[PDB]
């Protein structure tokens, strides 16, 4: 089918089947420095996202189901609109202002279960 | 309810460092990544993206990269400091035509030798644009002597504008607008993702854009602000106009040793007759082309408006003329024969030649262009114009230029660089 | 308007096998989960099996768990149910129905929206 | 015992007990650029393999058991020959032509179960 | 509360609730080389610790419960002293001499269960 970003205009539930397509595309001394800086940055950006998935308990996954409830104030829409009408670019704009709140909540719930799992052992 | 996805097809505008790739150059040689013989392009269905060619930092990057590569290619070459001497000059009158009477000067001088103890008397030909009369009526100095050091370009490095492909680093992508009739700003449908840009030739010129790409359907007028007379108009042709340029003088070159391992390349006597350099533009083609340009200008200025073309305003030769580099020599051609009309064989444009070149718009770094032996003939495509509007029933357009960024903006207008942001969250209906 | 049409044999011996099938039309087949429900000749309804819209997940009632296979082919718009072993207690009308589950990225159902008319199976 | 690559001449089942031995060995401005390029490359190569294990569902493991059947056309040998007679260098040559097929299949089966696991939650 | 290293003077069990605070802080050509070397090193150090957690079977976790018994010779103290009186800086000094022994044991027990888990499948 289409490769990298081919699903960009597709709906969210049509997309999200192509997650490995995008994940794999994230990987004279003056020209040397410019190229190394570009390569070092690609590595650093990749690792920051991986660390973040790790602290949320989603390490090694592309689709991670969490234990944080959705607040209707973040987006009062049903699943039919979100997954069948909207694209990911549109969604990202709609909930931009709630991203940091959601991220904080994801970290907190992982810390709590990580500890509960120790008490049960 | 909250679920986390990684690998989501989302992006944001971004500014990054792009690297060069390509299939004895001034620019890209071995410090350039070999290209992919089968590069990818992915059409994005249902994607509308906003582009703005006037805010495209790929242009600023290219400008910086070509200047830096230019300097690195002069850094190891011969300094001509010993050449800034008093010259004793007379006129070249041997088989000289009227068109060049007084254009070439025969100058003698006392040059250094391999040995510090000895001097040599040598002579060479210079163009009048390369020298300044001082004081003794035959005494001259080179034009750059009171401004800057001058170096000689190494005569092994060509100036041929071999194309460069710009490629994005991982995590970034280049989006291309394929929408025909795209005027440089606003949204456009028909966006595709590419690994790299097409090959863009770093052709350096003023007034006329040479050897670039053509418009897909019709002549297009692009500007930052079409109603601002302080802004330039870039005109892209949908057909080329062929231009044939030449320096019809069989030159010879001589090497003067000036030191232990260094030599100056001087112009020797001209073989045969001495005639003026010039460029030929087919008149009918130019007239048809200009036809199309006016038809499109009227869309912005009125279809009952009188549109006049006029030659350039006064100022520095590097701006008022059509500058280009072909065959290894720098030409300054007079375009008043192209821009002289109300509304809308061959047209011959006389040209001047210089050996001492101040590149870009810098002061302090001059270069000497070694002469080229034999006769130079160039054939190239005019692919567009840079116009400035002079300004209640008529408008006057004149040739403009000198800011090299306008010559790259015309090729990079289709590209945008974005950053990929693979994480996202959404509601779903599952629970860890 | 949608249709579900059950086909398949209606008379078998105990200890044998039987395949039933259900052709669907009038809706996107691939968008729905499906199931089979039995109607005993003189009693009520019993759920037998459930299959996911993509065909990857199957569930069974314990009484047929080691005997029946539910399968789906989204290219032909059909379901099938392969019975094995067969007991006298399996005599029933077998109904093809649309519904039963969900796809976790859309609203849940947990109910049956459409029913076919049912194949009658007698075990002798 | 022997350290890095010590098991190279050992059979596949004698080897594969030393996986941590090899895994741990993967980690004037001109000399600066040459050394940084070597270090940056080591990092990039490491991360590409880790990303690949991740999309196959083998993150965090040295021995990962998958859900893809072996096609006898890739190598028609039994376990006795593969694990007791052959070395890993010999095996790599034998199935070189099937590596990309196998990798594609591993990615596909992970995508399918990753989705099934969401529907079950 | 306090951010990076804020818990440094806290007891071990008061600390160890702040693990994400510290984990997130680990991420002219001559100046170019100096800065790149600093950035490349930060990446390499991060990855070595992640590889090590991986071979111990603790990938993706901040608190990992293992299957290696504690030897009283490493530290003959009860849980009350270790978790309620001591700080992590003090603890690190107390058991510095046993760190490599413990690390070797953690690797070994993971290799053994990684293999047992294959036999059970
Ligand atoms: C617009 O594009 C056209 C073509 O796409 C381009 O014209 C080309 O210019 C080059 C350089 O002037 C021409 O190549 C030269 O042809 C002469 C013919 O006698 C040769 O002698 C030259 O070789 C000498 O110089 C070389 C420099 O490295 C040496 O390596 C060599 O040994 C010789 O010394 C050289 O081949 C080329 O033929 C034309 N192309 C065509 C089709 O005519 C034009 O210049 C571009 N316009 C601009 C403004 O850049
Ligand atoms: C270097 O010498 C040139 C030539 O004499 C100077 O340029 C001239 O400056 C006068 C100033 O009134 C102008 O009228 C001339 O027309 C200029 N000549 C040319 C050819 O442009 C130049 O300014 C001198 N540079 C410095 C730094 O003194
Ligand atoms: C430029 O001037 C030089 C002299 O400075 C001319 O060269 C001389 O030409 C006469 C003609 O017979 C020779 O006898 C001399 O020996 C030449 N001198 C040298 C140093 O070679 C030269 O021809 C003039 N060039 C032009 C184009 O006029
Ligand atoms: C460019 O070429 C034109 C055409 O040959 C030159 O035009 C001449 O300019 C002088 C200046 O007053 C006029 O008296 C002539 O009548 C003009 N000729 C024509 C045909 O118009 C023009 O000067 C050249 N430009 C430069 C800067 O040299
Ligand atoms: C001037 O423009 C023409 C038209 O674009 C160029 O000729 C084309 O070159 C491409 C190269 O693949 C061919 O596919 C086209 O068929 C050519 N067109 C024609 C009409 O032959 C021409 O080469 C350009 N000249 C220069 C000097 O670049
Ligand atoms: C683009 O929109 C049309 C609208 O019907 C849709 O059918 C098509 O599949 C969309 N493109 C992609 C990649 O889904
Ligand atoms: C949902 O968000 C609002 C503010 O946007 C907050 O007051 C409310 O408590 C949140 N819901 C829950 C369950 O925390
Ligand atoms: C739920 O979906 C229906 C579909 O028409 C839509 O009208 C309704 O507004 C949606 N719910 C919300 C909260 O918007
Ligand atoms: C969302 O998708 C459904 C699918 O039938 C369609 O009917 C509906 O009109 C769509 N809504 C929008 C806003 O496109
Ligand atoms: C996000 O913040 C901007 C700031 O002006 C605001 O305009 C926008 O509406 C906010 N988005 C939402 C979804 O409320
Ligand atoms: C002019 O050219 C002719 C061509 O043969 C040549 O003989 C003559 O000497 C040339 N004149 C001068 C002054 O060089
Ligand atoms: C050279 O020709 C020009 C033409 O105007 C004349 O003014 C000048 O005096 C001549 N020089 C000599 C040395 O004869
Ligand atoms: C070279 O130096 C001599 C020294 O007497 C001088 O006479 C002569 O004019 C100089 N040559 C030139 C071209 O200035
Ligand atoms: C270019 O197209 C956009 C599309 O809306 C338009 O707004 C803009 O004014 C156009 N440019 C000019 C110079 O008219
Ligand atoms: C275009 O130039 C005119 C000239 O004054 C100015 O008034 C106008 O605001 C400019 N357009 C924009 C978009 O700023
Ligand atoms: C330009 O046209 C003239 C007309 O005779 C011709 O002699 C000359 O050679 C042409 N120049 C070029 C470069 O073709
Ligand atoms: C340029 O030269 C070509 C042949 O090389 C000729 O056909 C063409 O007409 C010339 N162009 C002009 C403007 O003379
Ligand atoms: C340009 O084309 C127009 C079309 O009518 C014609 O009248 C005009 O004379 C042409 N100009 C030249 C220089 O051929
Ligand atoms: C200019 O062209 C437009 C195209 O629709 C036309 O409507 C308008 O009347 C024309 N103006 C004149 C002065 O003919
Ligand atoms: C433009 O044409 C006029 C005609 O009188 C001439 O005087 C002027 O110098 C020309 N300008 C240039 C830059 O060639
Ligand atoms: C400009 O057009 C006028 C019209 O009479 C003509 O006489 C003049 O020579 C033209 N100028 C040039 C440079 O061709
Ligand atoms: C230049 O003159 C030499 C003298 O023999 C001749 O061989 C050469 O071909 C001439 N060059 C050209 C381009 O005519
Ligand atoms: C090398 O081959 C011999 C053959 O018997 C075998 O015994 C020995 O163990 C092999 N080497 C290793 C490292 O296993
Ligand atoms: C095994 O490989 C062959 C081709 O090498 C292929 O045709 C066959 O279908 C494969 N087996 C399976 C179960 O896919
Ligand atoms: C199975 O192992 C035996 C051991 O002798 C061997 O002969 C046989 O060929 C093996 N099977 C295959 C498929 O080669
Ligand atoms: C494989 O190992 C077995 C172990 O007994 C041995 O008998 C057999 O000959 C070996 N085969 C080869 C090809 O070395
Ligand atoms: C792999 O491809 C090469 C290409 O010639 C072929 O010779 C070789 O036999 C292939 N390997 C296998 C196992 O078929
Ligand atoms: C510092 O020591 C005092 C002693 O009572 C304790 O209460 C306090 O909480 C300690 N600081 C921190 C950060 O716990
Ligand atoms: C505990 O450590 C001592 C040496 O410090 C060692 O001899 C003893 O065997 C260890 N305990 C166990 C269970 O291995
Ligand atoms: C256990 O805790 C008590 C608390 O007072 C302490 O006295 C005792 O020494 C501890 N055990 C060890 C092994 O030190
Ligand atoms: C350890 O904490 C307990 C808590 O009650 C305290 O009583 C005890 O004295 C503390 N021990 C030390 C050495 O601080
Ligand atoms: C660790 O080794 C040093 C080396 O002198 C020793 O002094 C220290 O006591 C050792 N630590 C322990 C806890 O035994």
């Amino acid at each position: 089918f289409l490769g990298f970003l081919g699903a960009a205009g597709s709906t969210m539930g049509a997309a999200s089947m192509t997650l490995t397509v995008q994940a794999r595309n994230l990987l004279l001394t003056v020209w040397g420095i410019k190229q190394l800086q570009a390569r070092v940055l690609a590595v650093e950006r990749y690792l920051r996202d991986q660390q973040l998935l790790g602290i949320w308990g989603c390490s090694g996954k592309l689709i991670c189901c969490t234990n944080v409830p959705w607040n209707s104030s973040w987006s009062n829409r049903n699943l039919s609109e979100i997954w069948d009408n909207m694209t990911w670019l549109q969604w990202d704009k709609e909930i931009s202002n709630y991203t940091q709140i959601i991220y904080g909540l994801l970290e907190e719930s992982q810390n709590q279960q990580e500890k509960n799992e120790q008490d049960l052992l | 309810w909250v679920t986390v996805y990684y690998g989501v097809p989302v992006w944001k505008d971004a500014e990054t460092t792009l690297f060069c790739a390509s299939d004895h150059n001034v620019w890209a040689t071995h410090a350039c990544v070999p290209t992919d013989p089968n590069p990818q392009e992915i059409h994005l269905e249902n994607v509308t993206e906003e582009f703005n060619m006037w805010k495209n930092n790929m242009v600023e990057q290219m400008h910086t990269d070509i200047i830096s590569l230019w300097d690195q290619s002069l850094k190891p070459c011969v300094k001509l400091t010993p050449l800034c001497v008093t010259l004793q000059c007379t006129n070249v009158t041997n088989n000289i035509t009227d068109d060049m009477r007084g254009e070439l000067k025969n100058c003698s001088f006392n040059m250094t030798t391999e040995l510090r103890d000895k001097k040599q008397k040598v002579y060479s030909l210079f163009y009048r644009l390369d020298v300044v009369q001082i004081n003794s009526n035959k005494e001259y100095r080179l034009i750059n002597c009171n401004t800057s050091a001058i170096t000689q370009a190494c005569p092994k490095v060509s100036f041929e504008p071999i194309p460069i492909h710009y490629c994005a680093p991982a995590g970034f992508a280049i989006l291309k607008c394929k929408d025909k009739k795209f005027n440089g700003t606003g949204p456009c449908p028909s966006v595709s993702t590419v690994q790299c840009t097409h090959g863009i030739k770093p052709v350096v010129s003023t007034q006329l854009l040479l050897n670039g790409s053509l418009a897909e359907e019709e002549v297009m007028i692009r500007s930052e602000n079409i109603t601002n007379n302080a802004k330039n108009i870039l005109v892209q042709f949908n057909t080329p106009v062929q231009i044939n340029c030449t320096r019809p003088n069989n030159n010879t070159r001589k090497s003067i040793r000036i030191g232990p391992g260094q030599a100056f390349y001087a112009t020797g006597d001209i073989i045969g007759d001495i005639r003026q350099a010039h460029c030929n533009v087919s008149k009918a083609t130019w007239n048809e082309t200009l036809g199309k340009v006016v038809k499109q200008l009227r869309k912005h200025f009125g279809n009952n408006t009188i549109i006049r073309f006029a030659n350039s305003s006064g100022g520095d030769l590097e701006v008022t003329t059509h500058s280009f580099n072909c065959g290894g020599e720098f030409f300054y051609c007079n375009t008043s024969g192209l821009f002289n009309s109300t509304w809308i064989d061959s047209i011959t444009l006389p040209c001047r030649i210089k050996q001492i070149i101040n590149m870009w718009q810098r002061i302090g770094q001059a270069m000497y262009a070694p002469p080229i032996q034999g006769v130079i003939r160039c054939v190239s495509n005019i692919t567009g114009l840079i116009l400035t509007r002079d300004g209640s029933t008529t408008e006057t357009f004149r040739p403009g230029g000198g800011d090299m960024r306008d010559n790259w903006r015309s090729e990079l207008y289709k590209y945008k660089v974005v950053k990929i942001e693979p994480l996202g969250v959404a509601p779903t209906r599952c629970k860890r | 308007e949608v249709q579900l049409v059950e086909t398949g044999g209606g008379l078998v011996q105990p200890g044998g096998s039987l395949k039933l099938s259900c052709r669907a039309s009038g809706y996107t087949f691939s968008s729905f989960a499906m199931s089979w429900v039995r109607q005993a000749p003189g009693k009520g309804l019993e759920w037998v099996s459930l299959i996911n819209d993509r065909g990857g997940l199957t569930f069974y009632v314990d009484s047929v768990k080691g005997r029946f296979t539910i399968s789906r082919d989204n290219s032909k718009n059909t379901l099938s149910l392969q019975m094995h072993s067969l007991r006298d207690g399996d005599t029933a009308v077998y109904y093809c129905a649309t519904g039963g589950m969900s796809s976790a990225l859309q609203s849940s159902k947990y109910y049956f929206d459409f029913w076919g008319q049912g194949a009658l199976v007698t075990v002798s």
